[PDB]
């Protein structure tokens, strides 16, 4: 029942984390790209050492480099008003 | 006792999720006379005296 339910636990948890984790809504099929972008950016930060570029990100994802710019602006988690600066 | 005081004014064209920002002369709903100090590229020509209200950088949002 563990080896069975592992599916449903994961799918439920990640289906929730797709929606309710962020303030602004972004569907699972349009946030998985941001999560995997995060993961492979961590991988490319780990391996190559420096930060990779949206062009190389778009070469890794196999997308238009004007989309990875569009997905980062979504990946900007919003900032509060009452903050000591 | 006359001094020279230089105020720095910084602006940029960042690609917002809507479209892409641009630093260009032409704006739609303006007058011609105010678009004078600027050149074709959308920056003021060097040495043009500015009155409070003048355009220092021509920038457009999507």
């Amino acid at each position: 029942f563990s080896t069975y339910a592992t599916w449903w636990i994961r799918q439920a948890i990640t289906r929730a984390m797709a929606d309710q984790a962020r303030t602004i809504r972004i569907p699972v099929h349009m946030v998985e790209v941001i999560n995997k972008l995060g993961r492979i950016q961590r991988e490319l930060l780990q391996d190559l050492g420096r930060e990779p570029t949206p062009e190389e990100l778009a070469k890794e994802m196999d997308i238009t480099p004007e989309k990875v710019l569009e997905i980062q602006q979504y990946a900007r988690e919003p900032i509060s008003l009452d903050q000591t600066i | 006792l006359t001094s020279i005081h230089i105020e720095e004014h910084e602006i940029d064209a960042r690609d917002t999720k809507l479209g892409a920002e641009e630093i260009t002369r032409d704006i739609p709903n303006v007058s011609d006379e105010v678009l004078a100090d600027l050149d074709e590229r959308g920056i003021v020509r060097i040495g043009a005296e500015v009155r409070d209200g003048d355009i220092l950088v021509g920038k457009v949002t999507p």
